């Protein structure tokens, strides 16, 4: 289907075209013609992804000049999976369009395991012990070894991919995981490694947001790609938590108890490895004292250890002052990790300044900022030095390595925390230091600053003027767009009145108040007779959730709502998480009916879309408010007065909303899909939490149904479900919500999706 | 907390966390039941190590490792006359190379003879005390109450 | 019947205080065929939410620090576990008994949400056109 869009043909694979599609490509041919970044908060239930990418091989098809390559990147593997599979059918058209005339190389990429293909790491169940195996069949010292020595232990695919996979282009084509497995498989190439080397010559590639907001994780694209490569990301409101995540480290006793066996295991093996070989020792020091010492880089990019998590500017080519000496930096990390043992021995929650720490250390252990911060250069040039096999045991020392030069790298805009118990923990000493950086934007500068446009495409943030100033950011483009339906899909509602007239909220402090509990199990165990197939219940805590559902046990409520569904909850173990989703997803597709309950903060919400028939009403018990943690949050929320002059209720708010929006927004991913959603707390009827909720999504909450009684939920339900359980096919859908090529021929398609943008 | 306890008395370990262990020269762990028992006899020397104190030469210090406690005190020592700056040297290199070469003194002082140590001690002492010792220490002073000021300023 | 209220069938504790043997009781070691030695048949299609994240290369590597501590376990949480783990191996459990498990679940996951209704896929029909000879027939 020949779509043009203001001038730009772009080939769509599909018969239709959803309207809001074209307002939403426009806004975005309009950006990448600006060259610049934007917001474009789209609604999850539309192909966004089949439009963007479209528009992307159109604009990169009409403008190789501007766009050299798109990196797209989703939080989650099958988000690629079912990224890569919609490209493929664009791919398709595209290349049925013009008979493979042009050519394409699309690339999906992750960690090694779900690109290994060796037999003796691929079966590996975690990422250490993929990524110990792997270097330890492949590293410098491993491939120099095999290389003189065959006999010695190797990955033969690596010997493989380095003989015959290097300077071997990949021909044109759309390659999943699954395909370079089997193009792996077939060559005996490492994919994973296959991939990294590959990614130079392909035009598209989807990562996972570490790749990108992560610094001590791989960064494959230098500035050269960057400044003409265009950066697209899902809306997830986590992007911000997770630059602070990627960046901010936690260092536990017991982490150190362990980092002091491992630092010891080391330092004797450092005598017996010593007798065994001196001279790289030596060698070391001299390309140390030489300068860069980095003549081993490109062996050291076949290397599983991650980066130094010091970023661009972080980073530094000097010498690492005194510490070149592997036994005075052994003294050298014990003296820190001493002290530290000392900083943590302070018996109460204690917060500290980056350079309050280092004048602490200066003041006893004397320890100087400058050789602290090439203190990762230095353990990295020295884990290879030693030859040592067990870099996963090794992982505690490289931590506080890391952490030590972070703390010692980023001395300004960063905090850190001191608590001898964890939250878990209050009632007894759990000592833990927290790392919490607060600058998110920190994280996505070298992005900004590399890349000629990052885009945001999901409809799950809102309000899009909070994160300008969060993120210190400044798009081109500001906009959201309206969901174009010709028969509703969703139905937005806050039941926060109970029958009995009790507010039904968390407003006081999560405080144990049976009234609100009691309502909210009346409330779930009516609702749960009255929506069909799956419920999906999500708590504003874990705690609140269990103390919850020990009430509707203890109260029998429970019972009566087994009767009505099957109930499934989470836990942190993912073998109850698996499982949980392994019965309800089938449950819901069986005789019976399931209904999922899970905390608005956990995986569970980030993970699993409830697509269709899965989880058909989505139910938000409480606002999601994480009151615990307060200090951390306290931290970041007044460095966010400081530095943005943001209001902590104002960001308090928001907070939870883009939490409430993401169990919503991933209630619904087509036009054949609906999802009903109740907002159990009073707290959702202020004028400012419903008017920062995605605009797209207030247009269904119309004031008539805020503050609704439980029964009048229930009969809007059965009302809801009744207007929408009727038939409306394929061919009912063309009336409005779809448009076929004849309305896309027809000038029509060009005025009437005007009107479905939306701005902030 | 951590420490399991003392050889000569553990009893405080389990009795409170507050009290601190005690340094001395002898690199060995001592606490304060142990001070006041020789302070009445033996103040010379080791209670089991024998080496000769000056009578109790107890310091507070709270590191587990005691031979972090008696780096930390050879650190301040060491430093306190090798307080040379990177601008005393032409280059980094030069610089960390004479760096390494205190590790090498630490180390020394540490674990070999001081007859080498004591007279570069004295020698480099003698010769640089204007400077580095001297100058360099208020310089650095002066850096420590400037950095106290911009503590100071954020509170 | 009087001593069926006794905990696991009525109450739902932890260990095997229940008044008919709990081989449950073990929940973790009555799990080991189901999540552990053994899997569930849809573990990479979904139900894959404890690997996806950065957390799943390494542990410490995160800012993890909710998960339940060696330090400050407590009873009052066992009974809610208890709740959460009978209600949980229970319902899957029981809904192992009528649902033995299929190698088509995985990919029926992917192609159920890979594929969408609306821009593709039509649903038609296959019945016969009759088409009458000699009409006359039943006219006469
Ligand atoms: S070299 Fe390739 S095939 Fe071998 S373990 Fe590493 S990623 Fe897997
Ligand atoms: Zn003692
Ligand atoms: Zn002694």
């Amino acid at each position: 289907m020949k779509l043009n869009v203001d001038g730009l043909l772009v080939y769509f694979p599909y018969d239709y075209i959803y309207p809001e599609q074209f307002s939403y490509m426009r806004e975005l041919k309009r950006t990448l013609d600006a060259k610049g970044h934007g917001v474009l908060e789209m609604p999850s239930g539309t192909g966004k992804t089949v439009s963007l990418l479209a528009l992307i091989m159109a604009y990169q098809r009409a403008y190789p000049l501007e766009v050299t390559k798109l990196i797209y990147c989703s939080r989650t593997v099958p988000e690629i999976e079912k990224v890569i599979e919609e490209l493929r059918k664009l791919l398709n058209f595209y290349e049925k369009q013009e008979g493979e005339k042009l050519p394409f190389l699309g690339l999906a990429l992750s960690s090694r395991k779900n690109l290994c293909i060796h037999p003796e790491v691929t079966p590996l169940r975690f990422g250490k012990d993929v990524d110990g195996k792997c270097h330890s069949l492949t590293a410098s010292y491993v491939r120099a070894q095999y290389q003189h020595d065959t006999s010695l232990p190797h990955c033969r695919f690596y010997e493989e991919f380095d003989a015959h996979g290097r300077e071997v282009p990949l021909p044109a084509g759309i390659y999943n995981l699954d395909d370079l497995k089997a193009l792996g498989r077939r060559q005996g190439w490492c994919p994973y490694f296959l991939a990294r080397y590959s990614i130079l010559h392909a035009n598209v590639v989807v990562y996972s947001y570490h790749y990108l907001l992560d610094p001590k994780i791989a960064d494959l694209v230098s500035k050269e790609l960057a400044r003409k490569a265009v950066v697209v990301f899902d809306e997830a409101h986590n992007i911000d938590n997770v630059c602070i995540d990627s960046m901010s480290v936690n260092l536990t006793r017991r982490t150190l108890d362990r980092c002091q066996g491992n630092l010891e295991t080391l330092q004797k093996t450092v005598l017996r490895i010593k007798e065994t070989d001196e001279q790289r020792l030596r060698d070391e020091y001299r390309r140390l004292v030489e300068g860069l010492r980095e003549a081993s880089a490109a062996r050291e990019t076949d290397a599983h250890l991650a980066n130094p998590v010091l970023p661009d500017e972080v980073l530094q080519e000097a010498v690492p002052g005194s510490i070149r000496t592997a036994e005075h930096f052994l003294g050298f990390l014990r003296r820190l990790l001493e002290y530290v043992k000392w900083r943590l021995r302070v018996q109460h929650v204690v917060q500290e300044s980056p350079p309050a720490f280092l004048s602490g250390l200066a003041q006893r252990v004397c320890i100087q900022r400058k050789p602290l911060r090439f203190c990762a250069e230095r353990l990295r040039s020295l884990l290879h030095t030693l030859e040592i096999t067990d870099l996963a045991d090794f992982s505690p020392l490289t931590l506080l390595a890391n952490f030590a030069t972070l703390v010692s790298t980023y001395a300004k805009g960063f905090t850190i925390i001191i608590e001898p118990f964890d939250d878990r923990t209050p009632t007894i000493a759990n000592p833990i230091l927290h790392f919490s950086c607060m600058d998110a934007s920190l994280a996505i500068k070298p992005v900004f600053e590399r890349f000629q446009s990052v885009i945001i495409t999901s409809g799950t943030l809102s309000p899009l003027d909070i994160y300008p100033k969060i993120l210190d950011f400044h798009p081109v483009t500001m906009a959201t767009f309206t969901m174009t339906l010709a028969r509703v899909c969703l139905c937005p509602m806050i039941i926060g009145r109970g029958n009995d007239q009790v507010a039904i909220s968390s407003k006081f402090e999560t405080r144990e108040d049976i009234a609100v509990i009691r309502n909210y199990g009346n409330l779930l165990l009516e609702m749960s007779a009255v929506v069909p197939d799956g419920i999906v219940a999500f708590f504003t805590s874990y705690q609140y959730m269990e103390s919850t559902v020990a009430s509707w046990y203890e109260q029998g409520i429970l019972e009566n709502i087994q009767r009505n569904k099957l109930l499934f909850i989470e836990t942190q173990d993912g073998a109850e998480t698996s499982v949980a989703l392994e019965k309800y997803q089938e449950a819901c597709e069986n005789g019976r009916g399931a209904i999922l309950l899970s905390v608005a903060r956990g995986k569970v919400s980030e993970g699993i879309d409830f697509v269709h028939h899965y989880g058909r009403a989505v139910i938000m018990f409480g606002v999601p408010y994480v009151y615990t943690q307060s200090r951390i949050l306290k931290a970041r929320l007044e460095y966010l007065r400081d530095q943005f002059q943001i209001r902590e209720n104002d960001f308090l708010t928001f907070d939870a909303m883009r939490h409430a929006a993401q169990c919503v927004g991933r209630a619904i991913r087509g036009k054949t899909d609906y999802g009903l959603m109740v907002f159990a707390d009073k707290r959702f009827a202020r004028g400012d939490k419903r008017g920062k909720l995605p605009r797209w999504i207030q247009e269904h909450l119309t004031d008539a149904n805020l503050n609704l009684t439980v029964d009048e939920g229930v009969q809007v339900a059965k009302y809801f479900l009744r207007q929408m359980a009727q038939p409306f096919h394929r061919e009912d859908q063309l009336g409005l919500s779809l448009l076929s090529l004849e309305q896309l021929e027809s000038e029509e398609t060009l005025k009437r999706i005007e009107q479905i943008a939306q701005q902030l | 907390m951590d420490d399991q306890g003392c050889p000569r008395c553990k009893t405080t370990k389990y009795r409170n966390p507050s009290l601190k262990l005690m340094v001395n020269v002898c690199g060995h762990t001592l606490c304060e039941s142990c001070v006041d028992l020789l302070f009445v006899r033996g103040a010379g020397n080791c209670p089991e190590c024998g080496t000769p104190l000056r009578k109790s030469n107890f310091r507070v210090q709270l590191f587990e490792d005691p031979t972090v406690d008696k780096e930390v005190e050879i650190r301040k020592k060491v430093l306190k006359i090798y307080n040379k700056r990177e601008e005393d040297f032409p280059s980094l290199r030069e610089y960390n190379d004479f760096l390494e070469e205190v590790e090498e003194i630490v180390f020394n002082l540490t674990n070999n003879v001081d007859l080498d140590n004591t007279k570069k001690k004295m020698e480099i002492y003698q010769k640089e005390n204007k400077d580095v010792i001297q100058k360099n220490k208020l310089k650095l002073t002066r850096e420590q109450e400037e950095l106290e000021e911009a503590l100071e300023v954020e509170r | 019947w009087t001593r069926f209220f006794q905990s696991h069938y009525f109450h739902r504790d932890r260990l095997n205080t229940g008044s008919k043997d709990l081989f449950a009781e073990c929940a973790k070691i009555d799990e080991k065929g189901l999540k552990t030695m053994v899997s569930l048949g849809v573990k990479n299609p979904l139900l894959d939410l404890t690997a996806l994240e950065d957390k799943p290369l390494d542990e410490g590597y995160g800012i993890s620090s909710v998960p339940s501590a060696s330090n400050s376990k407590s009873i009052k949480e066992n009974s809610n576990a208890a709740i959460i783990k009978r209600f949980n191996h229970h319902s899957a459990m029981v809904l192992a008994a009528g649902l033995r498990k299929q190698p088509a679940v995985k990919r029926a996951k992917l192609q159920e949400s890979i594929e969408y209704e609306d821009l593709g896929k039509n649903n038609s029909v296959k019945t016969i056109a009759l088409n009458l000879k000699k009409s006359d027939r039943y006219y006469h």
